[PDB]
RNA sequence: GAUGGGGAAGCUCCGUUUCAAAGGCCUGAUUUUAUGCAGGCCACCAUCGAAAGGGAAUCCGGUUAAGAUUCCGGAACCUGGAUAUGGAUUCUUCACGGUAACGUAACUGAAUGUGGAGACGUCGGCGCGAGCCCUGGGAGGAGUUAUCUUUUCUUCUUAAC
RNA sequence: GCUUGUGACGGCCCGUGAAAAUCCACAGGAAGGAAUAGUUUUCAUGCCAGGUCGUACUGAUAACCGCAGCAGGUCUCCAAG
RNA sequence: UCUAAGGGUCGGGUACGAUCAACUUAGAACUGGUACGGACAAGGGGAAUCUGACUGUCUAAUUAAAACAUAGCAUUGCGAUGGUCAGAAAGUGAUGUUGACGCAAU
């Protein structure tokens, strides 16, 4: 039969990202000489919304070291972080909420947003609204530091990853209930177009494995593979369990 | 009773197609069209529309003599005044205690 | 497009190095509440606009008539 | 004149819904609409515009927050964290 | 103390002569029946003398070092008393009330407060009050 | 959607500032002379893509069998290029005035930097403008009139600049 | 009153509602410039030039699409008592 | 055919007067072949069972529904040297101007 959706979705056509109001990428200060042998000094110019993220973006601009304009960098805004602040970039920083320091300069217990994978590549870590990594430990011998991630994944990067001090704004904003199709509708048309969705079930058999059959159901484990193939992939894909989930969860 | 019609070729209610109905001296109603309002020039600390300063469109303003696009204080056209006392202000108290922070830490320098 | 009340600038107008031709031009106009009376406007045409000088009274009309330089080409109503 | 027993400002929604979900939504309305207090002038009137944002009528400075509420408790906690933690780097 | 007096520096902060640098010459602590408020008479600089260098030959120096001064009624509520001051004695008479009213008064002020400024510019006494605060 | 490139037997596919030695301006240097080098910049690296988006500047009256914001009449405005005369400025060289918001007929300003404008959702009531609608007086033309109606209809307009 | 324009406000969002050409301003102060006479075209007035293609008419119960002068279809402005 | 209530503008030393202009609402008489939202315009209502929560969606041209969607609930995969997906290949591509309050899959 037919190439289901969700193959579909790779050619990106209809699926690409909806981009035109977006403030610009987010990202760290490029780690210059300044980042990483001192500190260099910014003001946040603004705090805005950026269409599709949930968190707003704070524009924090800085003196050129090597030329005389003003350079302008696009932050994501950890709360609290306001206009007209300064914020501290570099090695020897100082530890306040809205600063941006390698982990290596922190206690364990520091409150970090928008870390680093490797260092220098300008952010990857907990930017989306309300969320953070904490560091938990170092190993000073073979600069690494170990921090735990949203996830509850723990893992260890390099000191000189660098992150910001404290948590990303818009914490809770899943806490309220959509409550109609239409502010979904919304929400989407703002990000990708993934809404709404026809269930497999639904579907004549042409369509997907789940579909046809004179009642709706699946028919077979919908447990897939993970060494599935393309069209084969529909449903809880290599699940390790299934069920709902009793007891409490967290990472011991 | 007496109706209207556009201008020009363009038939559709766009920012660019605005109307306003007008008397002539032949004594009839006729369309005249209209450009889009001029906004007022803003503050580039603050953001308010400044006082002084004329308010044309963009390229209108190379039609106009220089008193149109100035007052006659620092910053003229550009900084709103009280965003401009407040640069003078700031400015003088920073490099005063700028003087200050030296001579603290050139004694901290020669008694410790 | 422009108009004119200083009698003396006018004079200084209608003999600019452009301004060829001119025209003056009589209206019957009502006075105060009571009566008409009679004023008459001097236009000289320059080149880029035409200035036009209102003069109420119809004595400094006439004086003003016989000052206009005898090239101009005034045209009389 | 008390004009509803309970809906306050869901009564916007009649009857759709169900009342649990309209009760969430109450609770973080009226959190989000609500007028706060500023620290740097103080004056009560921050007013929020877009989830995270919250902007001073009077003074004009805007700080981040939270998506229906100025200050989060995640966030309060984690500032005074760093509040410790930075006094023990002096001391 | 009543420090608002005979040579305050201080920094005009409103009107054309904002972020200027002048001298009281003379303090009206309260009134006047027109100026009805706290004012004082300033003899303030416009232009200020450019830096000079090593570089800057004969007669460039004596262009860069021309001043353009100003005498002012001001407000006090529109200067920022300053801690340095400076001495007012070529001058005192030149600016005064009478000074002001009637502009040939004016001019012939600001020629001796000019002289005067440039004067105590070269061999460098009050340093600096002939420098642009810069903002 | 070209180009340095990378795939592909190949028709061609990919990429668009990319793993590239990617170019042109301002004036100064010429008084063999016409444009070679002397500065310092600027590294922005195609191009196509809107007759509803952005956008320099025009209006009224008249005129044709059939065109007209396009012709005719009259009155404007913008852009480029030329430039002289007046005015303004200066012996305190680059204007004065006003406490101030700021005023103005003018009132030198390269590199570089920065700010504004262009430039922005939707709904609700409220305030004001325009044109239209309703209406008194008056000066006119029409209609009705056995009877009745100081009556019914209509003209009394003003463009950009 | 009606239509339209516009302002000062107010509601709303896990929706906060283009871009570029282009125009001006400011900060800066390289430089250039007068007294036996200089500076000034962001003030006024003055001079010259503005190419190329479209422009008729229909726009619908007959000028478009439905084999047609087809009861179908096809985006829009003006709007009296 | 009457009555009643609801307004504007003015001068007043440091209680009122005078004037101009609006349908709104309520009450009272009178009157007619008991008619009067007089044409036009304009909701049938009630008690229950089945079924989908709702608004929304589709078989252009025999099915508009109880089907699809939805908010809500729950499960799965993934920390980028990645998950899911594209491509004949590639210094190729979607998600990605993204980062678990996220993207993908039921
Ligand atoms: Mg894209
Ligand atoms: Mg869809
Ligand atoms: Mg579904
Ligand atoms: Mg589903
Ligand atoms: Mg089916
Ligand atoms: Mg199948
Ligand atoms: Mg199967
Ligand atoms: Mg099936
Ligand atoms: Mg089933
Ligand atoms: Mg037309
Ligand atoms: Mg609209
Ligand atoms: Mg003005
Ligand atoms: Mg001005
Ligand atoms: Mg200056
Ligand atoms: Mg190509
Ligand atoms: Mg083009
Ligand atoms: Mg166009
Ligand atoms: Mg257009
Ligand atoms: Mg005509
Ligand atoms: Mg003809
Ligand atoms: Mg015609
Ligand atoms: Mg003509
Ligand atoms: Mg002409
Ligand atoms: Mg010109
Ligand atoms: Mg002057
Ligand atoms: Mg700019
Ligand atoms: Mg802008
Ligand atoms: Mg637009
Ligand atoms: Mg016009
Ligand atoms: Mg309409
Ligand atoms: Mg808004
Ligand atoms: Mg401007
Ligand atoms: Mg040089
Ligand atoms: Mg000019
Ligand atoms: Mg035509
Ligand atoms: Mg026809
Ligand atoms: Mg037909
Ligand atoms: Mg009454
Ligand atoms: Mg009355
Ligand atoms: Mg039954
Ligand atoms: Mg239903
Ligand atoms: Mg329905
Ligand atoms: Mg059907
Ligand atoms: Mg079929
Ligand atoms: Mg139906
Ligand atoms: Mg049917
Ligand atoms: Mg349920
Ligand atoms: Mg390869
Ligand atoms: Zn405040």
């Amino acid at each position: 039969g037919r190439v289901i959706r969700n193959q579909r979705k790779g050619a990106g056509s209809i699926f690409t990202s909806h981009t035109r109001l977006r403030q610009g990428a987010a990202k760290l200060r490029t780690l210059d000489y300044a980042e990483r042998h001192g500190y260099i000094r910014g003001i946040v110019k603004q705090i805005v919304h950026d269409s599709g993220r949930g968190a707003p973006l704070a524009k924090v601009v800085f003196r050129d070291p090597y030329k005389y304009r003003l350079r302008e960098e696009i932050f994501i805004a950890n709360e609290g972080v306001h206009t007209g602040q300064f914020i501290y970039a570099g090695k020897k920083a100082s530890l306040n909420v809205g600063n941006v320091l390698p982990l290596g300069s922190v206690p364990e217990g520091t409150i970090v947003s928008n870390v680093e994978e490797k260092p220098g590549d300008r952010g990857a870590l907990a930017r989306a609204s309300g969320n953070y990594v904490i560091i938990i430990g170092h190993n000073p011998d073979e600069n690494k530091t170990r921090v735990r991630l949203p996830s509850g994944a723990k893992k260890v990067i390099s000191s000189d990853a660098r992150g910001v001090i404290g948590v990303i704004a818009g914490g809770g904003r899943v806490d309220k209930p959509l409550l109609k199709a239409g502010r979904a509708f919304h929400k989407y048309r703002l990000k990708r177009n993934s809404w709404p969705k026809t269930r497999g079930v639904a579907m004549n058999p042409v369509d997907h494995p789940h579909g046809g059959g004179n009642h709706q159901h699946i028919g077979k484990a919908s447990t897939i593979s993970r060494g599935a193939v393309s069209g084969q992939k529909a449903g809880l894909i290599a699940a390790r369990r299934t069920g709902l989930l009793r007891g409490s969860q967290k990472t011991q | 009773a007496q109706r209207v019609t556009f201008r020009r070729r363009n038939p559709y209610n766009t920012r660019s197609n605005k109307i306003k109905v007008v008397k002539t001296p032949g004594g009839i109603l006729r369309a005249q069209h209209v450009k889009k309002l001029a906004t007022r020039p803003k503050c580039g600390d603050c953001g308010s529309a400044l006082q002084g300063i004329s308010t044309l469109r963009p390229r209108q303003y190379a039609t106009v003599s220089k008193t149109h696009k100035t007052v006659s204080r620092a910053y003229g056209g550009s900084r709103c005044a009280n965003c401009v006392k407040e640069r003078i202000i700031r400015a003088f108290l920073i490099e005063e205690q700028k003087i200050v922070k030296k001579v603290v830490k050139e004694q901290t320098e020669a008694a410790k | 497009a422009r108009e004119i009340t200083d009698i003396k600038q006018f004079l200084e107008l209608t003999r600019r190095a452009d301004v060829k031709t001119a025209t003056v031009k009589i209206n019957k106009k009502l006075n105060k509440a009571g009566k008409p009376f009679r004023q008459t406007k001097f236009k000289v045409r320059g080149s880029s606009s035409l200035y036009t000088l209102v003069i109420n009274d119809a004595g400094k009309a006439k004086k003003l008539i016989q000052s206009l330089p005898p090239t101009l080409k005034v045209n009389r109503l | 004149a008390k004009r509803t027993k309970k809906v306050g400002i869901t009564g916007k929604y009649g009857v759709r819904y169900g009342s649990s979900l309209r009760r969430q939504v109450k609770k973080l309305e009226i959190q989000q609409h609500a007028r706060y207090d500023c620290s740097f002038c103080g004056k009560k009137t921050v007013k929020r515009g877009a989830a995270g944002i919250w902007t001073c009528s009077c003074c004009k400075k805007t700080v981040a927050g939270g998506a229906y509420t100025v200050s989060t408790a995640a966030a309060a906690t984690v500032r005074s964290t760093i509040r410790r933690l930075r006094e023990m780097v002096e001391a | 103390a009543k420090f608002l007096k005979a040579g305050k520096v201080a920094v005009v902060v409103r009107g054309r002569y904002a972020g200027k640098k002048v001298v009281i010459v003379k303090p009206h602590d309260e009134g006047s029946k027109s100026h009805p408020f706290g004012h004082a008479l300033v003899a303030g600089i416009e232009r200020y003398p450019l830096k000079v260098t090593k570089k800057h030959g004969a007669k460039k120096v004596a262009k860069r070092t021309k001043i353009k001064p100003f005498i002012k009624v001001v407000n006090y509520n529109h200067l920022l008393p300053t801690r340095y001051t400076l001495d007012v004695e070529a001058f005192k008479s030149v600016v005064s009330t009478e000074t002001f009213e009637q502009p040939s008064q004016r001019e012939e002020a600001k020629k001796v407060v000019k002289k005067a400024f440039e004067e105590r510019h070269q061999a460098g006494k009050n340093q600096w009050f002939f420098s642009k605060l810069r903002f």
